[PDB]
């Protein structure tokens, strides 16, 4: 009897170990199927930036929505190197448009030394005059970002949804 | 106005930035408009004590300007409603919402816009006479039991304009106007009032008259006085709501409103099914107790201030009941969790340990509390007369009376109906521990007691003294070990024994038997008396005059009255007369008198 | 021997129900592709640029 | 929702204990969450609690160490604590902040909550009615515990709770068996453990102990180890809450949760009162002690319109086996009935040694009943007590007396007594009694005494079940 | 006389619930034993 107990109990803990390491299986291959999905986002995004005349309008919108956050007598704005032109013309645009908004006089200024790594997609990121405040609103945290805020309607779409679920809220 | 809303040092937040404003003034808080209140002022800027919890509160938030303090609507349609420690319309949110849980944001008037009420107005004041303050021009058939009365409002008062006739009309519609010397001022149904002041009264009149209790144990013992202050001890297990409905079912009030601490949904939905289940009949008619009853309850999970605020919310809407001349019984449920409730509050108030963390106004919110009842002559012309009670439910920890809470309280009640589980585990009921209960108000019941019956107080007296006998002769017999002793006492001993078994027990299981009339509680006092004392004369005179009479030749020359009398109770007073009830005691009564007399 | 069998069959089906609900994944993703991420590359290209609700002037 | 960008800063005016302080901050708001980033590029949460002006406090998790000045950048995410509900979570194995720690990928979040989540509306509250068996009969055959009935269990150092606690739950179960073999089939059970505050051989242990019962599809556990930071286990509770709320009142399923070493939250809770510098109360505890354990344990029971329930059995330790702590005192006026363990019995060998004597329940009245379950189960438990009672008393008056003063009786007593102690409450840790063979081995036991002595089980069941 | 002499502290406590217990436990002990003899008494002197 002693012997027969040993026998069953190795037989439950090996069957429950097959079980267990089944069921993570499965899990990590959705999570690798889900990163991949992302990942070609990522591409698919790098890709769109390439064209100017809609990139100048982001840009645009980028730079207006961080003076709107900074709300502060200096600023300083942060781009690539390559597109220096741009981000001037968007902000010669923005300044009064600024103004118009929020009754403020305020100084922008662009800095000539540091820069955008190299593999940087693209964005801008905004210092303040002591450069000990900032919001790096760059692409690849927006794209991040959104992507996590919308991730169980990425679930939902890429997986169906779950019958046994019968309420919502 | 700005929100300038800090942490908290616990579930209460405060903000600060507005103009100047007086304190104790409800305000809202953020796009969810939370429930707030202005405590501290310094400066040109105030302290605030949100109710809901503190999450999310941003600074630069809006503060809405108001100039109400905390209130309470009063009108009609309270009646059947189930509400919080706040008066929130709880059923009408979940049949609004369709939700599961409290959602926030709750702007929902506590009565509702769009059901009308059948209006007769008092067709004696013309437009023009001038009215007073608390003086009723108008009646709501609320219900068939209960008719919603409409009285002008406390503090004001003019030379009346218009006067509706009747019709089918909402709370918003205007009913009555009038003109004050200067301007003039319109009336709909509907008064509000702030909690933290009493309506006036013309003047109070002292409690004469006994409130009515189910069963004849506590209600021949040791009686309630109506309007009166009561503590009964209570606990998991013992039976406590069989008070509660015996005082809705069988009693002389007119409406209860049940508040506690801490409920459970067990009592809402059992009051629920008993108010068609435990019905009354009235006039021979079952009608849902829906239409009596007003609850209000909170659950732990309720912020500290609303849990607070649930026992004022009660003591008012009894007020605004009283006033329309009628009864009340004020159900002051979980006082021992009140008292948690106070020390919870004060909590936040880094107050002085006056006693274990009781606040310093601890005594101050008992007095202002518990005295808010009594019978007063109602402040109008028709001279109404109505009363309020309140019945605060003792919840000791574990048996201990340390709290200085309990003793507070015991001092100010004079009824005390303590219970004993023991006695429970014995299978008696109502579980009476029969020397601890009293009652200081047998004075006020004298006067009641001798324009009526004429007897009672005598038989009431020899009830207690033979109690106490009964257990002196316990202590004689557990000494001696109760076989040797003479007739004289075992005739008390007997007599104890059967007022044990038939007359301090009424069972609620039997269907005719739920409710003596006091009457027939009278009748079988007086004849069992009367039988020990012919029993008790018949030994002593014997006891050396000749043929020493004792308990066997009694008991077996009275079987048939032992028999008789251990059968009283079965009379079934709902389908037998009354007069047929009288007159067979009478006879019983008759009937022993010739067989003691047989024996000599 | 025979729960060593019992072992070995009933490894072999678990990897089957493995590698039967993995292609079915594979299945339900190549379904359904473009549509999710034409809707992401939207919300990101989105802009609707405003200021703190809760300023004044 | 929320498309707005993510605000940083560089500045901190100063540091203290586990807390830290930063000015300048624009338009803050209450219990935010932030990201830190060190000098070497660690990072650790922590949560806001105090906000004035400019002036904020955040409190780091992971503790204040090493923290620089001016080198640290904190992030604000523009928004309070989420969580990741998911109905696969089922299976896994979690630390106290929510990151799996099984060696397996990130949550696939179905939906997200508030981390506080809601309460539930007392109109949509339903009485319990039927009973869950646990698996032990000196529970089950004594004691009924009904959906949604909130029974802490008092322990203290030393006494093998833990053991319990890990038995009922590999025993756990329903009794829908009643009605039919094939009907059983449809199962909806789950579990919801969290170990917090516990020390690593337990929480190793109750891991080995799902994995080796098997039943790991229906047991999601969270493990917080004593040398965690102190901050994360006022957060585990309100993860294990708002996750058995979701597969409860989402998928309607039966969850029965456990909390163990309650002692340890109210720690933990006194200790960041104490960070927060706020008036003490009575033995130290924070005032609002009661309010917060009462939001803690009250999510349970049933409500009006679904098919789901849930039961909380909070497991907690008792200093210097003192009864009236506050700990368990402020848990008296929330929860419902009592279980004790005794030392005694512990002394003497016997697992598990559930004291029947001390025990009580509130419910135990109508979670038991006709039709739910045969006739015969409260009048057995009346009869039992006083049974034990008097063989406990007749075990005494011999110790005083003598074995030549007893009568036939007083051996039927001794005899019962010795049976009792040696059959019922010795289960052994893997015999899994139904309620059935619990009633059943009860007649065993009351098959000593002649029917006439037997006065607390009506005739009417006597002339049905003593013959047999 | 009134009250026993032991400091305040918390040890104290639990020492003093000890002897009460102590006593209690000895109260009912004594308590059986006079039964015993009570009806030993009784069951000598029946006749």
């Amino acid at each position: 009897e002693k012997k027969e107990k040993q026998i069953e109990q190795q037989k439950k803990i090996q069957m429950s170990n097959l079980m267990n390491q089944a069921r993570l299986k499965v899990l990590r291959a959705r999570d690798d199927l889900i990163t991949d999905l992302l990942n070609e986002a990522k591409q698919r995004l790098s890709k769109v930036v390439k064209d100017t005349t809609r990139y100048q309008v982001l840009l645009d919108g980028l730079v207006l929505q961080g003076l709107y956050q900074l709300l502060e007598p200096r600023m300083i704005v942060r781009c690539r190197k390559q597109d220096f032109p741009l981000v001037k013309a968007a902000v010669q645009k923005a300044i009064p448009m600024y103004k118009i908004a929020t009754k403020k006089d305020v100084d922008v200024q662009i800095d000539q030394e540091a820069y955008l790594p190299e593999e940087i997609a693209g964005g801008v990121e905004i210092y303040n005059g002591d450069r000990k405040i900032k919001v790096s609103n760059t692409l690849e945290s927006r794209l991040d970002l959104i992507a996590q805020q919308m991730m169980p309607e990425v679930r939902g779409a890429l997986f169906g949804a779950n019958a046994n679920r019968k309420f919502l809220d | 106005t700005f929100g300038y809303v800090h942490g908290v040092s616990g579930p209460v937040v405060t903000a600060c930035d507005m103009a100047g404003a007086a304190m104790y003034e409800l305000v809202r808080v953020g796009h969810s408009e939370l429930v707030g209140e202005i405590i501290r002022l310094e400066g040109d800027m105030a302290t605030i004590q949100v109710y809901e919890e503190t999450s999310g509160v941003s600074v630069g938030d809006p503060v809405l300007r108001t100039g109400k303090p905390l209130s309470v609507e009063l009108g009609p349609g309270i009646m059947g409603a189930i509400f919080d420690g706040i008066q929130r319309p709880l059923s009408d949110i979940s049949s609004q919402t369709q939700s599961i849980y409290i959602p926030r944001g709750v702007n929902v008037s506590a009565l509702s816009r769009d059901i009308k009420w059948e209006f007769i107005p008092s067709k004696n004041l013309r437009v023009g006479s001038h009215i007073t303050g608390g003086d009723i021009y108008g009646i709501v058939n609320e219900n068939s039991l209960i008719k919603h009365k409409i009285m002008l409002p406390p503090r004001n008062r003019g030379s009346v304009t218009y006067i509706a006739p009747p019709g089918n009309y909402d709370a918003s519609d205007v009913v009555l106007e009038l003109e004050f010397e200067g301007v003039k001022e319109k009336f709909s149904m509907v008064q509000v009032w702030p909690v933290r002041q009493v309506r006036p009264v013309t003047e109070k009149l002292p409690a004469n008259h006994p409130l009515l209790t189910g069963q004849r144990v506590l209600d021949a013992l040791f009686p309630c006085v109506q309007g009166g202050t009561t503590a009964i001890p209570g606990a998991f297990g013992c039976g406590k709501t069989v008070i509660s409905q015996s005082l809705s079912k069988y009693s002389n009030s007119d409406v209860i409103i049940y508040v506690g601490c801490g409920e459970r949904g067990n009592e809402m939905s059992e009051v629920l099914r008993d108010f068609p289940e435990l019905t009354m009949e009235v006039d021979g008619k079952v009608e849902s107790i829906m239409k009596r009853t007003a609850l209000v309850a909170n659950t732990s999970n309720m912020p500290v201030a609303a849990r607070e605020a649930s026992i004022y919310t009660g003591i008012t809407l009894s007020e605004y009941f009283r006033d329309m001349g009628y009864h009340v019984s004020m159900m002051a449920d979980s006082t021992s969790r009140w008292a948690e409730a106070l020390r919870e509050i004060s909590g936040r108030l880094a107050e002085m340990p006056a006693d274990s963390g009781y606040p310093a106004y601890l005594g101050a919110r008992l007095a202002s509390f518990y005295e808010r009842a009594g019978r007063v002559k109602c402040l109008g012309n028709p001279e109404r007369e109505g009363s309020v009670s309140i019945v605060g439910a003792v919840s000791p920890p574990g048996g201990d009376f340390s709290d200085p809470v309990t003793s507070a309280t015991l001092g100010i009640v004079q009824v005390f109906w303590g219970l004993d589980k023991k006695l429970a585990q014995r299978k008696h009921f109502p579980s009476v521990n029969w020397l601890i209960s009293y009652s200081k108000y047998m004075r006020a019941l004298d006067e009641y007691y001798d324009k009526h019956f004429t007897e009672f107080v005598p038989l009431r007296t020899k009830a207690k003294e033979i109690l106490q006998e009964e257990e002196d002769l316990a202590e004689i017999v557990q000494l001696v070990g109760k076989a040797s002793l003479a007739e004289t006492d075992k005739i008390t001993l007997e007599v104890a024994k059967l007022i044990k078994d038939d007359f301090l027990q009424q069972n609620g299981y039997t269907p005719y038997d739920r409710f003596c009339p006091f009457y027939k509680t009278v009748g079988m006092l007086s004849n069992m008396i009367s039988f020990y004392d012919m029993a008790r004369r018949a030994v002593e005179t014997t006891a050396q005059s000749d043929n020493k009479i004792t308990w066997s030749i009694i008991r077996e020359h009275m079987g048939e009255i032992l028999y008789k009398l251990s059968s009283m109770k079965f009379k079934d007073p709902v389908k037998d007369g009354e007069a047929k009830i009288k007159a067979d005691y009478a006879q019983l009564l008759e009937d022993m008198q010739n067989a003691f007399r047989s024996l000599e | 021997q025979a729960a060593m069998g019992s072992q070995g069959n009933l490894s072999a089906e678990v990897e089957q129900a493995t590698r039967r609900q993995v292609q079915g994944m594979q299945s339900s993703q190549q379904r359904n592709r473009e549509r999710v991420l034409a809707q992401l590359l939207g919300m990101v290209c989105e802009v609707r640029p405003q200021v703190h609700p809760n300023y004044r002037v | 929702y929320l498309s707005q960008p993510r605000l940083t800063y560089k500045t901190v005016s100063g540091v203290n204990g586990p807390l830290v302080i930063l000015d300048h901050v624009k338009f803050p708001r209450y219990a935010e969450i932030v990201h830190l980033t060190l000098p070497d590029g660690t990072k650790r949460s922590g949560q806001v609690l105090e906000v004035s002006g400019s002036k904020a406090v955040v409190q780091v998790f992971e503790g204040t160490s090493g923290i620089d000045a001016k080198k640290t950048s904190c992030e604000f995410t523009g928004d309070i604590l989420r969580t990741p509900v998911s109905e696969d979570m089922l299976g896994r194995v979690f630390n106290g902040s929510g990151k799996p720690i099984d060696r397996g990928p990130v949550v696939l979040a179905e939906d997200f909550l508030d981390i506080m989540g809601q309460p539930i509306n007392p109109q949509c509250r339903i009485y319990p009615e039927e009973m869950i068996q646990t698996g032990i009969s000196a529970i089950d055959g004594m004691n009924s515990i009904a959906r949604g009935q909130k029974i802490p269990i008092f322990s203290a150092a030393g006494l093998p709770h833990n053991e319990i606690a890990a038995q009922i739950c590999r025993q756990a179960g329903l009794v829908k068996k009643s009605k039919d073999v094939v009907d059983y089939s449809e199962e909806n059970f789950a579990i919801v453990f969290a170990a917090m505050g516990v020390n690593m051989e337990t929480a190793r242990f109750f891991k080995s102990d799902f994995e080796e019962n098997g039943s790991m599809d229906n047991v999601c556990l969270f493990l917080n180890l004593a040398n965690d930071p102190t901050i994360e286990r006022i957060i585990t509770p309100r993860l294990a809450l708002t996750t058995a709320e979701f597969l409860a009142y989402q998928c309607e399923k039966h969850v029965l949760v456990i909390l163990t070493d309650m002692s340890s939250y109210a720690e933990a809770l006194r200790e960041v009162s104490a960070a927060r510098e706020e008036v003490p109360g009575r033995r130290g505890f924070p005032g609002y002690m009661y309010t917060d354990l009462a939001t803690i344990y009250e999510r349970a029971g049933r409500v009006e319109g679904r098919n789901g329930s849930i039961t909380q059995i909070p497991i907690l330790t008792m200093p210097n086996d003192d009864i009236t702590h506050p700990i368990p005192d402020l848990t008296g006026y929330i929860t419902e009935g009592q279980i004790y363990v005794d030392r005694q019995l512990h002394n003497r060998q016997i697992y598990p040694p559930i004291n029947v004597l001390p025990s009580l329940s509130r419910l135990m009245k109508s979670a038991i009943g006709e039709g739910m379950t045969r006739k015969d189960h409260a009048d057995v438990s009346n009869q039992l007590y006083a049974c034990y009672a008097i063989g406990k008393d007749v075990q005494a008056m011999k110790a005083v007396v003598g074995e030549e003063a007893l009568t036939s009786d007083d051996l039927l007593y001794l005899e019962f007594l010795q049976k009792f102690e040696k059959n019922f409450i010795t289960q052994g840790p893997y015999e899994n009694r139904t309620v059935y063979e619990t009633l059943d081995i009860g007649w065993q036991l009351l098959r000593i005494f002649p029917k006439e002595m037997l006065k607390r089980i009506p005739q009417s069941t006597l002339s049905e079940f003593y013959p047999r | 006389k009134d009250r026993i002499e032991i400091f305040p502290s918390r040890m104290a406590q639990t020492i003093m619930k000890a002897r009460l217990k102590g006593a209690q436990t000895g109260r009912n002990l004594l308590k059986k034993k006079s039964d015993a003899l009570t009806l030993r008494f009784r069951q000598i002197l029946k006749k």
